[PDB]
């Protein structure tokens, strides 16, 4: 959030109309979400014996 | 009669304000106008908050 503000400050002191930098989020923030939607795959199709590892695999990450 | 002092009396109670004289209703325009300048810049849907 504070990324999106520093960048916004230079854009302010170059004349452009703060609504004008929230409209040019809110377009590119669901283009990077649908990008990052294809990139992913489905985990669902294995068994019961794989998807207690990917439970392990995204569990040490927060650990 | 009773004292030396002899107070003038005043019609009002201390304390209240005064008024006519020149610029009294002009003071009210003022101050719709300043209330006013927050406002403008909200209007619009690139307005501010």
């Amino acid at each position: 959030a504070s990324a999106l503000l520093d960048q916004a400050l230079e854009l302010i002191q170059k004349g452009i109309h703060p609504i004008k930098i929230a409209n040019g989020f809110d377009e590119a923030a669901k283009l990077a979400i649908s990008k990052l939607e294809e990139t992913c795959d489905d985990i669902s199709a294995s068994n019961d014996e794989l998807f207690r590892d990917f439970l392990l695999r995204a569990a040490k990450t927060s650990l | 009669n009773f004292g030396s002092q002899t107070p003038t009396i005043v019609v009002l109670k201390e304390g209240t304000d005064a008024s006519q004289g020149k610029g009294q209703i002009i003071s009210n325009i003022n101050a719709c106008v300043a209330v006013q300048e927050a406002l403008k810049p909200t209007l619009g849907p690139l307005g501010s908050d």
